[PDB]
């Protein structure tokens, strides 16, 4: 018997600044909705357009493809929230594509025990970038961070890597055990969630 | 030489958008995150008359030589913009230390950045007609205005624009390096 709540978009990311979406939830409280209608325009534009993919990205999300994604223009965008009683709709909100940068973690963390001859020993740490991304063709370039540190340890050792996909590290405790992680960022934009954890043994002749 | 001239354009352009950002944030916070300057700052760059491309379909379109000859443009165009800005703001009885200080900054590197890009194209295209054909920014009254909320949305909107295309440089400069020095596999 109650049209439904005040909606908000709540979020939006892009992983790799060629697609992106939004997320949005109910109002509490009021009424059940049965349907979501997202609407947007662009700066420099009046057409209003709806959401192209209300499914890629899950409940109650609008996801953008390539052919409906673009930086340096404003997105318009609101969610109206229906059922047969009723409507309510989100405040506006203003996207700009450039500054909702979050990847995905990178790949393949990889970590080896190298000893050579008469040099110092080191924990040699390789990674590769989240798929998404295309860094070949400079349209996006990521900065990598690794943490790591044995398990009761208060704090993770961090290590800026830059652009590399590949580290040296050099003073690690003989016959410990590290947890060691990556995670990167944009040039411009979030960083990503670390990934998950590698473990490794550094010998006891290290 | 090439490879070090591109990395110095490119050390330059994101350091200049990480200070245009930070500005832009800056000021967001402290004088305008109360009241509509976001619908505001609606379709108004100076810049928005260039034809730029809008994705990296686009940008891996573009001739090579004109992709280059408007990163030039841009930059030329805010000369303008920036010198008005700084002097603007550098005029106040209490001038916001950290947006000032952020902005002489950019105002200073973009020059730099402009000599570096000037020097790309005469080793890379040798023969490039030099007429200029950039886009005037005429907002001086708007800045200079009594009215506080039209003087703050205008200052606003030129905030918004310097981030915008501060980034839009650094990313075709990005673009650029990756197409010429790496024949697109950085
Ligand atoms: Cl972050
Ligand atoms: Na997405
Ligand atoms: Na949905
Ligand atoms: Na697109
Ligand atoms: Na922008
Ligand atoms: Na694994």
């Amino acid at each position: 018997m109650l049209p439904p709540g005040k909606p908000e978009i709540f979020k939006c990311r892009s992983p790799n600044k060629e697609t992106f979406t939004c997320w949005w939830r109910p109002g509490t409280d009021g009424g059940l909705p049965t349907n979501y209608s997202l609407t947007y325009h662009r700066e420099g534009e009046t057409l209003m357009h709806e959401c192209p993919d209300y499914i890629t990205g899950g409940p109650n999300s609008c996801h953008f493809g390539k052919q409906y994604t673009s930086m340096w223009r404003t997105y318009i965008m609101m969610v109206n929230a229906t059922n047969q009683m009723g409507s309510s709709f989100s405040d506006e909100l203003y996207v700009d594509v450039t500054y909702i940068v979050q990847p995905d973690p990178p790949l393949e963390l990889a970590v080896e025990v190298k000893q050579p001859e008469d040099r110092k020993p080191y924990l040699w740490i390789k990674w590769s970038p989240p798929t998404l991304i295309d860094l070949k063709t400079g349209w996006f370039t990521l900065l990598y961070e690794i943490r790591l540190k044995p398990e009761k340890a208060a704090e993770w050792e961090i290590h800026f890597a830059g652009q590399q996909t590949e580290f040296k590290i050099l003073s690690l405790h003989p016959g410990q055990k590290y947890l060691v992680q990556v995670r990167c960022k944009p040039d411009a934009g979030y960083w990503s969630a670390w990934s998950p954890a590698t473990f490794i043994q550094i010998p006891s002749d290290f | 030489m090439l490879r070090d001239l591109f990395d110095r354009a490119v050390v330059l352009s994101a350091y200049i958008h990480n200070l245009s950002s930070e500005m832009f944030s800056e000021f967001d916070k402290r004088y305008t995150h109360g009241r509509g300057f976001i619908t505001k700052a609606i379709n108004s760059c100076h810049t928005s008359s260039l034809a730029t491309p809008e994705d990296k379909e686009q940008a891996q379109q573009m001739n090579q030589k004109d992709f280059l000859s408007l990163i030039v443009s841009i930059l030329r165009s805010w000369n303008e913009p920036l010198y008005h800005l700084v002097t603007e703001v550098r005029g106040m009885q209490e001038a916001p230390e950290a947006i000032l200080s952020k902005a002489v900054e950019i105002e200073e590197q973009t020059k730099r950045l402009l000599e570096r890009m000037e020097l790309i194209v005469s080793q890379v295209h040798p023969e490039t007609k030099e007429n200029e054909i950039y886009p005037v920014w005429s907002g001086l009254p708007s800045l200079q205005m009594a009215d506080e909320e039209s003087r703050l949305s205008a200052y606003y909107n030129l905030l918004h624009c310097l981030r915008r295309d501060s980034h839009k440089i650094d990313n075709y400069l990005k673009l650029l390096k990756c197409r010429i020095i790496h024949n697109n596999n950085c």
